[PDB]
């Protein structure tokens, strides 16, 4: 599978060695190379996952990621074109380093074979960005916001670390191949139900869980432009893609105590979107709507029904887009007004009409209009936990009550209404942002058509 | 940009531990969430009588 | 008909004889008549010429067959070589056995809509045939989750068999 | 571990039977990465010292990866004799002792008994 | 003063420098250069090459080779008048029911 | 147009597509490391034909 | 409300992170911050002696 | 242009900070009245009158006939809960 | 056979070129909304000739025309329930449609904003027709937010009126309240009676739908604006007289109904069922027409 | 706004046509896969077994 790691891991010599002008233009256009060629790992088998090497490998269910974090790294690339031009170039190529490490880690951490691998570049990923989302942020709290990351998703990380060489010591090897054909029944006793606690919280912290949020609203908010959407796109779904892989081994302990998680998950995805229709700030908006629509698949992964696991990797794909846009249009009114309020700025189609068609088509995206996937994987989900119990569909669909309530609100507060006379600030799109609303949005419309391969392993 | 801060930023900086404050938040939060819970232990566990000595309908549930 | 009855039963073809005792031109059939004239023949025409150039070149496809392997049952015990092949012929396993419901789901779909009102005793035995379909899939898998197994399968065929095999014995008192 | 090795000679980087081993390959990954670990010690020094990062120096970073390559060399040699050696004891400590390591007449799934947990 | 600092910037607009920019760079023949790329790969063979080949995979995960098979299994049992699948496939004859 | 400057201009560009095909060499190196099972997996021990070798590279 | 002034802004954010970072600040100058007087040093490595030797008794 | 003293800092227990904190909010020394000061965090935010934004004169020549803004005035702290869109709060003839 | 489905699903493609035009921009501005009229117009006329094949023969049948994917016992796929329900409420909607969208150019005709009201008005029936031709039940799904984010779009006509936009929330939230049944019973169908299509669904004969068909009633609440949530065509009528005679009449709001009568074989199955059906429609009619008794308007009565 | 609209969908159609005008050609020029039985003599390769020209195409090269 070196077919994409190899090319960036060299991209870092690319930019660190191209000209001075061009370096974004470098980085862009090989990018999207490096895209088509991760758009390969599309071939999968049956069921026999794609077994590249001893240490890599990659499935149904790691496939889709790739290609999100690949394609990905060309659109930060872009979008922090506008925020970051003043800087001096060897920053500049500092920046761009910190961006495609961050997807190199990405993608070995996608498609490890040994479960310690995964979990060495699993958290190998928060380094990059807290550079990113503390030295290149904006706001003052910023230097809060890295700290409140790190230390969140380390909270339950070392955990795991026990856990895992615990496993080791027993079974003999973590490798997904191994532990999978050699899944043993993890028994109820004491000790058991804490292995299970050290194996499930890990990935909760940064699923995030309700009241274990705080740092999403507290670093994406902050987070630079660039790091704000990989945040939320992928760099979420790390937890997911393992939670899918350990839960092989914490059968049946799962189905006798994931009630609290369940419990937690259904009210803060009612309470969360709540909240979400009541900031002032746009940004938090994305955050919490975010969280909301993630809080839906740890529903998916505890009833571990096929059905859930179905719409996980759906709804991962479609939200990790779907808040991609959201933060690429909320940026957009951002350094155009120099702040992120949206009672400041109100009607943009009366400005900037074009904008307005990319905000609502995204915001409808969100609201899981079918034949999108947003909502086929997000409607498994519906019918895994009416299986699990016919009650749930009341408070999920309490969420089906307020996600348009707000994914709406701000289109008739942002786009959408009358304009204020005094901003002249606002001037014409440039066409970079409507080119890279155009990469957002256009896929998710073009894999509407075909979702088995997004999917997931469940086919 | 007052209102702004004001919304947001200054509550737990001027916040304090109220016998009110823990009652609400317990009436909003744990509280709450017992209500689920209690509710839906319930009607799983009583889904769970209904299966073992066949009394529940699977003419057509084959998409488990 | 690249299809077959075999697998793809469908009623059979009974059409009225209209007697138009009426004097008023039908304009449905004239509707027919232009519309075979003016809108099949030259598409036709065109499928006839998608024919002889499919037919100066016709490479063939084969079936793709796996030799049926030792099974989990036979398997040995956390061996890893031979577990590989019966997890996968398991697995091979279920996604038939989700094609075969579903060829009956579309024949159980098509025995309706095709049979009209009808259908409620000319579905009879297509209704039938259904539910013993979904009640042995339900035991061939039923409560396996997502992470499904060959040995969970096994385990669950071995729940239900000693607890029948019991039953057995209970009934003959 | 195994510093209290019968025939143990200390002060002694690789002893005689370690040459009975494979000598690691010239382009084994884990040595040519002890030499880009070489490299990125050139880029350091011409960095703290301010001098051009990647033209400057040339000679210096010659000796910053051969001397690293070298010392890569000799320690893989090292770290594949230690586990050699403990793969050998090893087999020699189960073929010696037989009794304490059983056997035991491992049977396939057709005659065990798991449970089956009904998942919803 | 306190601290001495610079006045606060204000944003480049790149629309009046050339009235043909594109939010890339300041200089108009790298930014038209910029879109050139970006409308090159990014939309041309990223989406378009891409649909076709994500949409003409070989036999991903052989649903077909599932459905043929499908069809061909069902008329063997049905014309010997098996009733197709079996509530069991580890056939009662090689396992080993406990006692 | 001066061979120089198109070095010094375009250069990095060419040095992607070989780090790429480098990779799958490795990929293909991976490869014969771990046959093993050469023409003895269940499915597929097709009788070996003397055109060729054995069934893959 | 109920959802950002009392739960999110506060409550969740009151128990863990602002409690646990604090009880590290709280205890840390009781630990950290020392008179420095020469004399209370090696008076500290006094019982430290007989707790080892004798409370816990680590020869026991 | 904006350092300290405008954000909202602790509640204006003394009178002297009552006044700072209504010049704060530039509004009148006597028709300052803050939010109730218990476990509530908004301190120098005064209590705002229940005055939905549809309720406000739709004949002034708002600067923001949005929501019938005006410049430099103060805000409700529930200002978004009762917009023109959102609920209202205004007179019904019974 | 041969005629008959080949023609009506010319319909819903002839139709739509409108929209695909409209975005490439091949109209000349004033162009467009004469373009669709003829468009409409002809999708009206060779409508009828499926309804002819019905008024003698009366044979219906159901299209399959795309596999979308098989969720192992499950595949989706297009599937378009083409019927007697489906062939004559084709001629009667659009020819309405036909009638009106030319009243709305007179009308509608200062707001330079012609072309993007008039596709706006194209792709409505699109998504009007294929809930009525939908047979697998995500496919009615698919055009059941496609009329009701649409209504919230064509209402919304003028940004300027903040009720508008105030009249779109309520739209939205009513419609969303009643789709939660029909999710509600798309969980029940897809457990219970593990299916999607409108065919299967009641071929199946569940005798005993009760959870479904309290999904159906709430989603009618909706969409056909019963008791509870009757007022967002009260809140309706802000967006444009055209658009609201267009939507807000009889086109869309009889959708959420028409699906009860789409799953009339299991609709009356249950007597109790049938009771509370009785009970919601009488409330409204003697509630809304208690409304209409004094209004100072000329929108609200009849809505 | 209208310069990147027009555009971006002339760069669609630009790679856009070639497939487009491609696709349609290899199935009305060069057929389509029918089954077969083997004859028990030609070892079939992998592309092989697949239906449309562009499947085995991706197939032999690229699988
Ligand atoms: C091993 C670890 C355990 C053993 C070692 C520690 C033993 C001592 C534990 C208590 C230490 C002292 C606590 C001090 C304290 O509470 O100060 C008042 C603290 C700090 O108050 P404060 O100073 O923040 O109050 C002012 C607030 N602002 C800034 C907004 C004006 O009170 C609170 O934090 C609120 C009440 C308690 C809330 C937490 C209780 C529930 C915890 C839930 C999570 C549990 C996991
Ligand atoms: C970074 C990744 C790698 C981390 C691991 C450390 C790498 C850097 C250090 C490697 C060299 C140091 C160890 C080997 C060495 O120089 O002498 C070993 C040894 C040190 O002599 P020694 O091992 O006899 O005595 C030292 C005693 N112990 C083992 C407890 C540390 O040199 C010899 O000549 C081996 C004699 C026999 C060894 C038994
Ligand atoms: C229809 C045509 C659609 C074309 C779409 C082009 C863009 C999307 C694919 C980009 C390339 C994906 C990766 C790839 O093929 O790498 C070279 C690939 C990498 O795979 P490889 O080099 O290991 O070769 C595998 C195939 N065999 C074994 C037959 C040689 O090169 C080849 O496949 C040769
Ligand atoms: C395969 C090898 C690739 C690398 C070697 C070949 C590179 C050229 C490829 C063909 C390019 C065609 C278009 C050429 C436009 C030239 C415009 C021009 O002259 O710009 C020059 C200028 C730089 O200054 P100067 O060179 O001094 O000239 C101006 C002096 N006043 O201003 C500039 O900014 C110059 C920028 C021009 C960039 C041209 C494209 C570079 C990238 C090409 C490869 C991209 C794909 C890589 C992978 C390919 C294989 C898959």
């Amino acid at each position: 599978m070196l077919k994409i790691i190899i090319p960036t891991t060299m991209l870092l010599p690319m930019t660190w060695m191209s000209k001075h002008n061009m370096i974004w233009i470098n980085a862009t256009v090989h990018s999207l190379l490096i895209s088509l060629i991760s758009l390969s790992l599309l071939n999968q088998l049956g069921e026999n996952s794609l077994n590249f090497s001893l240490t890599f490998f990659s499935d149904s269910l790691s496939a889709p990621l790739l290609v999100l974090t690949t394609w990905l790294l060309p659109l930060m690339l872009m979008a922090s074109q506008s925020h970051l031009s003043k800087e001096t170039t060897t920053r500049k190529k500092l920046y761009i380093t910190m961006l495609i490490l961050l997807q190199l880690f990405l993608i070995m951490t996608f498609t490890a074979t040994e479960l310690i691998l995964f979990y060495i570049l699993f958290e190998a990923t928060l380094v990059p960005t807290l550079i990113i989302i503390t030295r290149w942020g904006n706001q003052t709290e910023r230097l809060n916001a890295g700290l409140y990351f790190l230390f969140y998703t380390l909270a339950g990380s070392l955990p795991l670390l026990v856990a895992l060489v615990y496993i080791q010591n027993t079974t003999g090897s973590l490798n997904f191949l191994i532990i999978h054909y050699w899944s043993h029944p993890l028994s109820n006793s004491w000790s058991n139900i804490f292995m299970w606690l050290a194996c499930i919280m890990a990935f909760m912290v940064k699923m995030p869980l309700y009241g274990l949020h705080l740092w999403l609203p507290k670093a994406h908010v902050e987070a630079p432009i660039a790091g704000s959407m990989v945040l939320a796109a992928v760099l979420l779904k790390l937890g997911g893609y393992g939670m899918m892989r350990i839960t092989t081994i914490l059968n049946p302990l799962t189905n006798y105590m994931a009630y609290p998680f369940l419990m937690l998950s259904m009210w803060g995805m009612i309470m969360t979107s709540s909240i979400c229709l009541r900031q002032t700030d746009l940004k938090s908006l994305i955050a919490y709507s975010s969280v909301s629509h993630m809080a839906l698949v740890i529903v998916a992964i505890m009833i571990q029904t096929p059905w859930s696991f179905m719409g996980a990797t759906a709804l991962m794909i479609a939200h990790g887009l779907t808040s991609s846009m959201l933060f690429c249009l909320a940026n957009t009114n951002y350094e155009r007004v120099h702040s992120r309020t949206m009672i400041l700025a109100r009607g943009l189609q009366t400005l900037l009409p074009l904008m307005a068609t990319w905000w609502l088509m995204a915001s409808l995206t969100n609201l899981a209009l079918p034949p999108s996937i947003n909502l086929i994987g997000e409607l498994f989900i519906i019918t895994a936990s009416f299986s699990w119990s016919n009650i749930t569909i009341i408070l999920m669909g309490m969420n089906m009550m307020i996600t348009a309530l707000y994914s709406l609100y701000m289109l008739i507060t942002t786009q959408r209404g009358k304009y204020t006379h005094h901003i002249n600030n606002i001037k014409a799109s440039f066409t970079r942002e409507n080119a890279l609303m155009a990469l957002h949005i256009l896929p998710l419309l073009l894999l509407t058509l075909n979702p088995k391969m997004i999917l997931g392993p469940l086919y | 940009i007052r209102w702004t801060y004001a919304r947001s930023a200054n509550i737990y900086p001027n916040f304090r531990p109220t016998p009110k404050t823990s009652l609400l938040g317990a009436l909003f939060g744990i509280g709450p969430l017992f209500f689920w819970y209690y509710v839906f232990k319930t009607d799983r566990d009583k889904k769970e009588k209904l299966i073992q000595e066949g009394k529940l309908d699977q003419t057509f549930n084959i998409s488990y | 008909d690249s299809w077959d009855k075999d697998v793809y039963p469908e009623p059979p073809r009974r059409t009225p004889a209209p007697a138009p005792q009426t004097s008023l031109p039908n304009p449905v059939t004239y509707l027919t008549k232009i519309f075979d004239l003016l809108v099949d023949r030259p598409v036709t025409l065109a499928r006839e010429f998608i024919e002889q150039q499919h037919a100066k070149n016709r490479y063939y496809y084969y079936h793709r067959e796996f030799r049926r392997v030792p099974d989990i049952t036979e398997c040995e015990e956390k061996d890893i070589l031979c577990m590989f092949e019966a997890e996968m012929q398991w697995r091979r396993d279920y996604k038939v056995d989700q094609e075969i419901v579903n060829i009956i789901q579309e024949r159980l779909k098509a025995c309706q809509q095709r049979e009209g009102e009808s259908y409620r005793q000319n579905c009879a035995k297509e209704l039938e045939q259904f539910t013993q379909v979904s009640k042995a899939f339900q035991d061939r898998y039923s409560d396996l989750g997502a992470h499904y197994s060959a040995r969970k399968c096994l385990a669950k065929q071995k729940q239900r068999m000693l607890a029948e095999r019991k039953a057995a014995k209970e009934a003959a008192a | 571990m195994m510093s209290g090795r019968p025939g143990r000679v200390p002060l002694q980087f690789l002893p005689n039977e370690a040459r009975s081993l494979p000598p690691p390959k010239l382009t084994d990954p884990r040595l040519v990465y002890m030499g880009f670990l070489g490299y990125c010690s050139g880029l350091i020094d011409n960095a703290i010292r301010r001098r051009p990062v990647v033209s400057a120096g040339l000679h210096r970073q010659l000796l910053y990866v051969t001397s690293f390559v070298f010392f890569g060399y000799y320690l893989l040699k090292r770290q594949d004799y230690m586990y050699a050696l403990r793969d050998h004891d090893m087999f020699a400590y189960v073929k010696s002792h037989p009794e304490d390591f059983p056997e035991k007449d491992k049977k396939t799934y057709g005659e065990i008994l798991e449970e089956f947990h009904p998942v919803r | 003063i306190r601290l001495q600092e610079d006045p606060d910037p204000e944003d480049e607009n790149l629309y009046e420098k050339n009235p043909d920019s594109h939010g890339y760079d300041k200089d108009p023949i790298v930014d038209l250069w910029n879109m050139r790329v970006v409308f090159f790969f990014g939309f041309s063979i990223v989406l378009v090459l891409g649909s076709t080949f994500v949409a003409y995979l070989p036999d991903y995960r052989m649903q077909e080779w599932a459905r043929r098979e499908a069809e061909r299994l069902v008329k063997y049992r049905e014309a010997n008048g098996l009733p197709l699948m079996e509530s069991n496939c580890f056939d009662p004859n090689k396992i080993q029911l406990p006692e | 147009m001066n061979v120089l400057q198109i070095v010094r201009d375009h250069w990095v560009h060419i040095l992607v597509p070989v780090g790429f095909v480098f990779g799958c060499y490795l990929d293909r190196r991976s490869d014969e490391k771990l046959t093993a099972f050469r023409n003895k997996s269940l499915l597929f021990k097709r009788e070996l034909r003397p055109n060729e070798e054995v069934t893959w590279k | 409300k109920s959802a950002s002034s009392l739960l999110d802004l506060i409550w969740l954010e009151t128990i863990l992170p602002k409690t646990t970072s604090f009880i590290q600040m709280k205890m840390s100058i009781m630990v950290s911050n020392q008179k420095g007087l020469i004399k209370l040093y090696f008076l500290s490595f006094l019982i430290t002696i007989m707790i080892s030797m004798t409370l816990f008794n680590y020869h026991e | 242009h904006v350092t300290k003293d405008m954000f909202p800092g602790p509640y204006p227990k003394t009178p002297e900070e009552r006044a700072a904190a209504a010049k704060k909010y530039n509004m009148r020394v006597e028709d300052y009245e803050p939010y109730p000061d218990d476990g509530m965090g908004y301190g120098d935010y005064p209590k705002l009158p229940d005055r939905s934004q549809q309720e406000r004169d739709p004949w002034y020549d708002w600067d923001h006939p949005d929501l019938r803004l005006n410049w430099g005035e103060p805000i409700h702290w529930d200002l978004d809960m009762y917009i023109r869109n959102r609920v209202d709060t205004s007179p019904t003839p019974v | 056979m041969n005629p008959f489905a080949s023609l009506t699903l010319t319909t819903l493609i002839i139709l739509t070129i409108p929209i695909m035009m409209s975005n490439s921009n091949i109209y000349k501005t004033n162009l467009y909304p004469n373009y669709v009229k003829t468009t409409v117009s002809y999708a009206f006329t060779l409508s009828l000739v499926p309804l002819l094949m019905f008024m003698h023969t009366g044979q219906e049948m159901i299209i399959s025309n795309w596999h979308w994917m098989t969720l192992q016992t499950v595949e989706l796929s297009l599937s378009f329930k083409m019927d007697y329900f489906s062939v004559m409420f084709i001629p009667v909607a659009l020819f309405v449609t036909w009638s009106i969208m030319e009243f709305s150019m007179w009308y509608m005709h200062s707001d330079p904003f012609i072309n993007r009201f008039f596709k706006y008005l194209v792709l409505f029936l699109i998504t009007m027709m294929i809930l009525v031709t939908a047979n697998n039940l995500f496919q009615l799904f698919i055009g059941w937010e496609g009329v009701g984010i649409m209504s919230f779009l064509l209402i919304g006509w003028w940004h300027g009126r903040t009720d508008a936009n105030t009249a779109a929330l309520q739209a939205i939230l009513y419609n969303r309240i009643g789709d939660i049944g029909f999710v509600l019973s798309m969980a029940w169908f897809l457990t219970h009676s593990n299916a999607w299509d409108l065919q299967q669904i009641f071929m199946l004969n569940n005798e005993c739908p009760n959870m479904p068909l309290i999904g159906l009633l709430l989603a009618a609440a909706g969409k056909s604006a019963q008791f509870g949530l009757h007022p967002w065509l009260p809140s309706a009528m802000e967006g444009p007289t055209p658009v609201s005679a267009l939507l807000h009449s009889s086109t869309m709001v009889v959708a959420g109904v028409f699906l009860l009568i789409r799953f009339y074989p299991l609709m009356e199955t249950n007597k109790l069922v049938q009771t509370m059906t009785l009970c919601l429609g009488a409330i409204t009619t003697l509630f809304t027409a208690l409304c209409a008794i004094t209004q100072n308007d000329i929108k609200k009565i009849v809505a | 706004d209208r310069r990147f609209l027009k555009l971006m969908r002339f760069y669609i159609l630009l790679t856009g046509i070639p497939v487009a005008i491609g696709i349609t050609l290899v199935n009305v020029f060069i057929g389509e896969a029918e089954l077969a039985d083997i004859p028990e003599g030609y070892v079939p390769e992998h592309w092989e077994y697949f239906k449309h020209p562009i499947s085995r195409w991706i197939a032999r090269t690229f699988y």
